[PDB]
């Protein structure tokens, strides 16, 4: 899997977004290890345990780390928006509402391999995009 | 005579390591075809492997090998080693620990392989395997299965909620066959074996490097599956009789075990290599 | 009964080594053509290879390929062989294991030079390619495109050039055309081809040489895919008949495989030669 | 019955041998113009290729080419053959697979050449290519240029000098111009001309001699690009009209084949001959 | 290819102003593999991926590899200044900005073919340039 220039783009503008990345270009130095462990959470367990341990709100965690889900869905809400016409026919191109939970998105839509791979694609993104900035 | 399959039975979990630099979770990927994106063993893996086997025979070495690098008399070896390709791969479910699983362009390409190449025993070995994926393809009728030969294996779940096995009464799984391709068979569609195959599917062992107790690094490495079999072909290139029977000797005993792949001192790619048995 | 044209069709990995000194990260790269940049096999090295095959038989060899270099007395060769052009490349697909992807300038290509040569069955050949490849173009108006035949291929992602394939229903594919450019085709703008076929889209594969367990030397080789469609030109001069019939019937015997390239004993470059069936 | 011209449109690799001492990697260089420096190749080689072609026409040998080197008695040819000079060459392109570069300077020797040898059909092309070449040096205004006159071709960048073509609307290609010079024309700077046909750019191959698989000598060898267009005089003093109209159908027939160049075995320098057809 | 003098002079002057090299003719003996790695990196992933993993400062690594991107940086400037100002050029010859990571310099100046060949032919001359120095 090759991660393209625009899907970083996307990254980037999605941590800025909710807020992981400070006005003067920082982060905190947790959300590094949020995101590591999602992925290996991902890789490991499945996408649903996964997603449903990071999209929890009521945590013990230092930070916020439902934000990390919350730029899941804006990357992959920009990764939909540029989707082909015969790409829709095959591929879901609907936008995931914005106040919806995202693993009853993925469960109410199945397990498909569309959003397992793109759930993937964007978190290897967001490594990539957390790797540009400094760690505060 | 000049071509022979023999079929890879891995013993532990086999890395081949492909080498590349992965940015994901996964640090450490294996080889996969140039082609199908399956999992497969470069032949010059497998080469060198067999040639540290032999090592000790240096007049066999020499003459089905080649000479040693940098030696002053360079001679071409006479066996020609093939690429092995993935045939059977184990997939965990809830009827039974694990299932032997193939797809049904795995058997497409192993009848083309062997109608190509002209192995020994391929006569047929081509006509039942063809047999079986007419069979298969009449009753998939264009959609997705997961067709096993055992009644008591229906409705078991292979690997994914997804994918549910499915017992067709019709179709019968010849011995041979299923010595060939392994017990608990089930045939995949194309689409459910890259499933079960792709890099978000495969096992991955967790690794850390410990400095006085404590952690120092962490990284995933991809393997293969371990009892997972893999065909590659033989050709005998006017290579000696007695030394190609030695070789033959050696690599069909049951007693000969063979390391392929990377981390060796840890027991990870440790192979029974089995020749075609007639039909 | 001259300049008739053959197609080389891959049973595994070619690497035809060009010679020439990368100090990048590929130090070994094949060979490509001279005017298209498209991978290629020199008309010396095809020679070489079919001679490799022939040298059993020495008087056709004589005869066709010409004399030995050691030989007192010369003798010209009396076939001429060609330079092989690649036509048809696998690339990786999410709906099928693998297409079988051409380009339009491919095509263009493969008609001219079949009109400047006029191989045996040229004439309907080089019509209905003709056709197909206006209706190509009256279908692609400009754009960039990525048509495949079988309805069922509809939405088949070319996984380097992440686009997916749409079907022109009304753009017919004759079976001889599907023999002739393979299964499972896709047809390509010639940027998409271009970028399939780059350096950076080809397959590299990582080797080392290890004494004693340690790395001693370490190299990356890039390939031709495996199942990799190549075709040439074969003109036979004032050959005799007898020779010809026998070289044209055991180069396009079944059973017959040919080595063409680099690192034989691993399995590298081993094709079967097909000549062109009559539409 | 005066002097003509022909052009050459090799349709393979070409190599026409100089038998120079090399003072660098290659071994076999190509025939190169004492002044210029551009690739041409000389009348002899010409005659010899072009009655090799005709040897089978005993009589006609002897009228146009003359007597056999071993004949008893000698007749002087009445047919002069000249240098052929290179008109266009191939050039790496990215829209197009390449494009037939040629430049200001070998368009203007052209035009010289054909003032002072008064061809056939001299006069239109001299106006038209007059008109061509004040309008681009009108364009240019002593700028380095590339102008493509096919609109789709506009932006085409030539590789190996990383330049950008251009589109001037208002200097029109007459057709029999793209008859001459090709399709797909570039008109460049002759600095960027001389720097594609310098021996650094132009096409050099690995060859080598195994024997039992062992390398044995090793060279390389420079060639001519495919598709690449030369440009020669025939003058026929006065020849019978019949022999003479002999060799013009049998030369300008889209079925005859010439081969100008050393390695006739592997296809080198295989053209198809052209007359200057009326404007 | 051939080796480019000129990119080897550009090579030498960049490794010894990002304080690769010390006053002796020395460097860290890491600095080879981190060479010799990032072309093969470049080649495996995408461009953008290992710019960013080289580029990244705070890594757990045995020297400072973010200094290999900065060395790239000053050929690529060098062979800009370097290239021939004509019409019907393809290059474009504005220099990389010292206060611009390359990383968003490539993220925001897409279209990156010229990018990617002077990167290529960077890190060769600094493959090749490295060697007439000493490993501690």
């Amino acid at each position: 899997m090759k991660i393209s220039k625009k899907q970083i783009e996307y990254a980037i503008e999605a941590l800025r977004a909710n807020n992981i990345i400070t006005n003067d270009n920082q982060y905190p130095k947790v959300f590094k290890g949020y995101i590591s462990s999602f992925g290996a959470a991902v890789i490991q367990s499945g996408l649903i345990p996964a997603i449903i341990f990071f999209e929890n709100e009521d945590n013990d965690a230092n930070a916020d780390r439902h934000k990390i889900i919350g730029v899941l869905k804006d990357i992959i809400n920009a990764m939909r928006q540029q989707y082909t016409v015969t790409d829709a026919t095959i591929l879901v191109s609907s936008q995931i509402p914005a106040n919806y939970s995202m693993a009853q998105y993925i469960i109410e839509h199945g397990n498909t391999d569309q959003l397992l791979k793109e759930i993937t694609e964007a978190a290897v993104a967001m490594k990539l995009a957390l790797r540009m900035y400094k760690s505060e | 005579m000049t071509t022979r399959m023999y079929v890879i039975n891995t013993l532990s979990n086999m890395h081949v390591g492909s080498g590349e630099v992965n940015y994901g979770v996964i640090a450490n990927l294996i080889q996969r075809d140039s082609v199908t994106n399956l999992p497969n063993i470069n032949s010059s893996g497998l080469k060198g492997a067999i040639r540290e086997y032999f090592k000790e025979n240096e007049d066999l070495v020499r003459e089905l090998f080649g000479s040693a690098p940098r030696d002053e008399k360079t001679l071409p070896g006479k066996v020609r080693f093939f690429e092995a390709n993935l045939l059977s791969m184990p997939v965990r479910s809830d009827k039974v620990p694990f299932l032997m699983a193939i797809s049904d362009e795995v058997l497409q390409e192993l009848i083309t392989k062997m109608k190509f190449f002209n192995c020994e025993e391929a006569t047929q070995y081509i006509s039942h395997l063809s047999t079986l994926l007419d069979n298969i393809k009449t009753q998939a009728q264009g959609t997705d299965f997961a067709y096993v030969f055992d009644p008591l294996l229906q409705g078991a779940i292979i690997e994914e909620v997804s994918i549910r096995a499915t017992c067709p009464s019709h179709i019968p799984l010849q011995p041979s066959l299923k010595k060939l391709l392994g017990d608990r068979l089930v045939i995949l569609s194309h689409k459910y074996f890259s499933i079960l195959s792709d890099d978000n599917h495969l096992p991955v062992l967790s690794r850390n490097n410990l400095e006085n107790g404590q952690s120092a690094n962490l990284w995933y490495e991809q393997v293969l599956p371990r009892y997972s079999r893999l065909y590659f072909m033989l050709m005998d290139g006017n290579a000696q009789s007695e030394y190609l029977k030695k070789f033959r000797d050696t690599l069909c005993t049951p007693s000969t075990i063979i390391q392929i792949g990377a981390n060796a001192s840890i027991g990870y790619g440790y192979c029974q290599i089995s020749e075609l048995s007639p039909f």
